[PDB]
């Protein structure tokens, strides 16, 4: 079991980018919440 | 003026009174008073909270009884130790926190005596562990709103740390009131005597756990674990097929053998090793 | 020079030992 | 004997590099998936 | 002479008023930028944010035209913005004895007597700001007024300016009224006494005074008195390498997160620039283990303070922490880059700080812009191309209405950081010798705490250091040298504002000439002039230029 654990964590690689949400859609969500606060 | 860095110090006991009294008569907006020493212009440290009984049927914050707070006020003067009223509270039950138009009226009746009385909401439903929904507020002058002048003159990056809710933003949290960043005062005198006392066993692990039925349960899991291992002899066989993201959406009607399998491995393991070691200590200890 | 080729290579052993301990602690603290 | 004294240290330390760096680059992706799960 | 020698080389005024000469001769700034930031007129931080920005970008140049254009927008915000307004004037008049009392003759507290005692009470703050590390009549003039004054409203600027002028001097006379400043049993004197009490005992490890401070910071009930002493007991010891570890263990063992945090500042100052294995075990460990956010922020912001000796190594370990779970370690990670690599145009660190402004937390967006400002001062497009990529970005985040005041606060602060002194001053926690520059170390560590006091990060003028060679032949006489360069000439690029309503490498330079420290090696020695330097020209500053 432990060898199936230790011979296993090399294919973790090329995990390039865990983007949170976006930048443009985050600013657009802030603009939509700004419209919800103005309304 | 203020610097919107007001830093309210309360307790470890008053929150307990707030959850108890806000929870006992929870669908009605219950209320009461706050009895603590007012420390200097920035901070306030309210060390005690005493509750006021209600007036009648109906969700309201109706009135105060100065007979009651007069007698109760001098009652602990000649029983315990003297303190001082500073603030007051009510309880938005399953709402969150804001100042309603009724709440701001009795708030306005309480800021007149001392200008730094505290408006306090407790919310005893949406609290789980790290949430409590408190957010003590206080009125701002609507005259300055007519002036178009922005108050409270930030000199410290201490008040703009928690973001206000959109629901209180619907209300007059700012246009009519402001938030205050708080924390809590605890000590080792309180931490140990509640840590060492809440979930404590007595002699329970020094038992055998129904010695005929432990091994009976040890078949009462394994028997259906066979058929679940037959589902593990089923679900692997449709691999190297349609891509496993379809094996993520497609399995939302029927159970998987993989997670359900390793569940009972943990169950059967922890059910056995504990009774195994606890069985063998008593041979040494008892004769 | 060639005398730097082992001292500068054990400096990154001083820097290299700590990392497995650090992610070793983050193994449990992400659970906690 | 500088070839057989000082250059004999070049050949040895690299073997420690060649697997401890593999240990790190395994373990940090192992951290990274869980941290993406956290956020 | 050899008798006047100790006055020439120990008082050292002929670098003070000669750097002041370099600032009064070299001044390349802009009014159009402050007219761009004029459009946000509202009663928020913005007034203090503009009058802190022109003080950040006009350090020691004595230029009162960006403040004297109006009176009403300057005096609009109140009760501490006038404290800040009389605070910001001394950095503008830094390093000059004459124009200290005579321009603030309006701002003496017994001449005008307005309704604001902060406009008149915060003057001695700036009197400490001008004559930091210059002990004269500033000590006893800032002492006799402090024997009899008001409450902790003039005592703030007098106590901080008095300890600042008496910084690291071990004076019993300032320790006298700092004792009775300490034992007031008051909250608002906490910053007043707790910071200067360590300032005057910098690097002294006076263990009876440590016992007074940490012995006093156990029974008091307020937090500013638990905060000024938290930095003071860090600041009493400086660069010890072993002589504080039982104290770091003692403060870290305590249940007080503020005092564990103060142990983190104290282990940060006991290991300045020091690659020591023992401190970074627990230093990094409690950055894991501890649960308060403040001690975690100081814990991850100890890293560049203990490892600014090698700026190549911290982007290998703090990039790993930029994606932490909480915005506190996410915030202190960006500032750990901003304290490690701020002297260099680190393309790697800018590569790390590029997505840091995208996070939905306002203050990590903020400190992304502070560290993004510290990374590229006096750098024009050729050390790294991200300079003008970010010049449009600070305007981009300051000219939006829907942004946070905090999120644009790193931009309006970043303008004064980024255009400092007409690109004549820079940060330097490090000399060419290998010895660190301790008033810039204290200046950046004290500059960290704008959380809990806004002009506590006004203590930054100690970090602004020039990059200018100076030739000299006699005690006073300027020479006439005009040397040149060899390498690519576009490195000598300028700010060059736009003002909307065949390539020379022989850059002839006068005696007060600005130059990049990377451009110290690209120049040509003067070989055809009458003057020839006896010293090999490798460091800037002032040198003898032997007339041959
Ligand atoms: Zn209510």
């Amino acid at each position: 079991h432990n060898m199936s654990v230790k011979a296993m964590r090399f294919p973790p690689k090329s995990y390039n980018k865990d983007l949170e949400s976006a930048e443009e859609r985050r600013e657009r969500e802030q603009q939509d919440l700004e419209f919800a606060k103005e309304m | 003026a203020v610097d919107t860095a007001e830093q309210v110090y309360i307790s470890s006991l008053a929150l307990l009174k707030m959850l108890k009294h806000g929870r006992a008569g929870v669908p009605m907006e219950v209320m009461g008073l706050m009895l603590g020493e007012f420390v200097d212009d920035y901070t306030v440290r309210v060390i005690d909270v005493f509750a006021m009984p209600q007036s009648g049927t109906g969700v309201s914050v109706e009135a105060v009884d100065p007979v009651f707070q007069a007698k109760m006020l001098d009652m602990l003067k000649q029983t315990g130790r003297p303190e001082m009223v500073v603030g007051w509270y009510h309880s938005h039950p399953g709402f969150g926190c804001w100042l309603s138009g009724v709440d701001i009226n009795t708030q306005q009746s309480f800021e007149a005596l001392s200008e730094r009385a505290v408006a306090v909401v407790v919310d005893p439903i949406q609290s789980v562990k790290g949430k409590v929904v408190i957010d003590a507020f206080r009125l701002i002058n609507a005259n300055m709103m007519v002036l178009g002048h922005e108050p409270r003159q930030t000199t410290s990056n201490l008040g703009h740390l928690n973001k206000p809710s959109i629901q209180a933003l619907i209300h007059g949290l700012n246009r009519h009131y402001y938030s205050i960043t708080i924390n809590y005062r605890k000590n080792e005198l309180e931490q140990k005597m509640l840590l060492n006392l809440h979930k404590k066993s007595w002699m329970e692990g020094l038992t055998l756990q129904d010695y005929s039925e432990h091994c009976k349960h040890n078949e009462s899991v394994v028997k259906e674990m066979l058929e679940l291992a037959k589902n593990y002899n089923k679900a692997v066989e449709e691999e190297d097929k349609m891509t496993p993201e379809q094996l993520a959406i497609k399995n939302v009607g029927k159970q998987d053998p993989k997670r359900h399998l390793e569940e009972h491995v943990d169950v059967l393991m922890t059910s056995n090793i504990v009774q195994c070691l606890a069985a063998m200590l008593d041979t040494v200890v008892f004769k | 020079d060639l005398y730097s080729r082992y001292k500068k290579l054990q400096q990154e052993l001083e820097f290299l030992e700590v990392q497995e301990e650090y992610i070793k602690d983050e193994q449990k603290n992400l659970k906690k | 004997g500088l070839r057989q004294y000082y250059l004999s240290k070049i050949e040895e330390l690299q073997l420690i590099v060649n697997d401890k760096s593999q240990n790190l680059r395994r373990l940090q992706a192992q951290r990274n998936e869980l941290n993406a799960k956290v956020r | 002479d050899q008798t006047l020698k100790m006055i020439k080389i120990l008082s050292g005024e002929m670098a003070i008023e000669l750097h002041l000469q370099f600032l009064i001769r070299n001044n390349n700034t802009d009014l159009m930028i402050l007219k761009n930031t004029k459009d946000a007129v509202r009663n928020s931080v913005c007034h203090t944010a503009t009058v802190i920005a022109n003080s950040f970008m006009h350090c020691g140049t004595t230029s009162d035209q960006f403040l004297r254009d109006n009176l009403e927008w300057l005096a609009r915000a109140t009760n501490w913005a006038k404290f800040t307004a009389t605070a910001s004037l001394g950095v503008i008049h830094k390093g000059h004895e004459k124009e200290a009392l005579q321009l603030m003759a309006t701002y003496l507290p017994k001449d005008t007597s307005p309704g604001s005692a902060y406009q008149e009470g915060g003057g001695l703050y700036a009197l400490g700001l001008i004559h930091a590390n210059h002990g004269g009549d500033i000590i006893d003039y800032l002492l006799n007024q402090l024997k009899n004054a008001s409450n902790d409203i003039v005592r703030h600027g007098g106590s901080l300016g008095l300890g600042l002028a008496a910084m690291g001097t071990a004076r019993q006379d300032v320790y006298d009224l700092l004792k009775t400043n300490l034992y007031q049993d008051d909250a608002v004197t906490g910053e007043a006494a707790g910071l200067a009490l360590g300032l005057v005992m910098l690097g002294s490890k006076n263990a009876q005074a440590i016992e007074d401070m940490v012995g006093y910071a156990q029974e008091t009930q307020h937090e500013k008195i638990l905060r000024g002493l938290a930095v003071g007991i860090a600041l009493v010891m400086y660069g010890r390498m072993e002589e504080a570890d039982a104290l770091i263990e003692s403060l870290c063992r305590d249940k007080d997160p503020i005092l564990r945090r103060s142990g983190m500042y104290t282990v940060a100052m006991a290991y300045c620039g020091s690659g020591n294995n023992k401190a970074i075990r627990r230093l990094l460990h409690v950055a894991v283990s501890d649960v308060n956010d403040d001690v975690r922020r100081a814990a991850v912001e100890s890293l560049g303070f203990i490892l600014f000796r090698t700026p190549e190594q911290c982007p290998s370990v703090v990039s790993l922490l930029s994606e932490s779970y909480n915005p506190h370690v996410r915030y202190g990670a960006a500032m750990a880059l901003g304290i490690c690599c701020a002297g260099t145009g680190n393309k790697e660190a800018i590569n790390l700080l590029e997505p840091m402004t995208n996070d939905p937390v306002n203050y990590v967006r903020q400190g992304a812009l502070i560290a993004s400002a510290l990374i590229m001062i006096q750098q024009t497009e050729i050390t790294c191309p991200k300079v003008n990529q970010f010049r449009q970005l600070y305007s981009k985040v300051i000219n939006d209405k829907h942004d946070d005041v905090m999120a644009k606060f790193g931009a309006i602060l970043a303008q004064g950081i980024l255009d400092a002194g007409g690109h004549n001053v820079t940060i330097s926690l490090q000399s060419r010798t290998g010895h660190t520059h301790m008033p810039s170390v204290v200046g950046v560590l004290v500059f960290t705490q704008f959380w809990f006091w806004f002009p506590l990060s006004h203590f930054l003028s100690l970090a602004y250091t020039p990059t200018c060679v100076i030739g000299l032949n006699k005690d006073l006489k300027m020479p006439k040298v005009q040397y040149k360069s060899n390498c690519k000439p576009s490195t000598f690029a300028y700010p060059a504002p736009l003002e909307v309503p065949p390539e020379p490498n022989f850059q002839l330079l006068d005696n007060p000439a600005r130059v990049m420290p990377a451009q110290l090696k690209v120049l040509t020695m003067p070989e055809t002039c009458r003057y020839q330097p006896f010293k090999p020209l490798s460091i800037g500053g002032i040198i003898i230029l032997k007339d041959t």
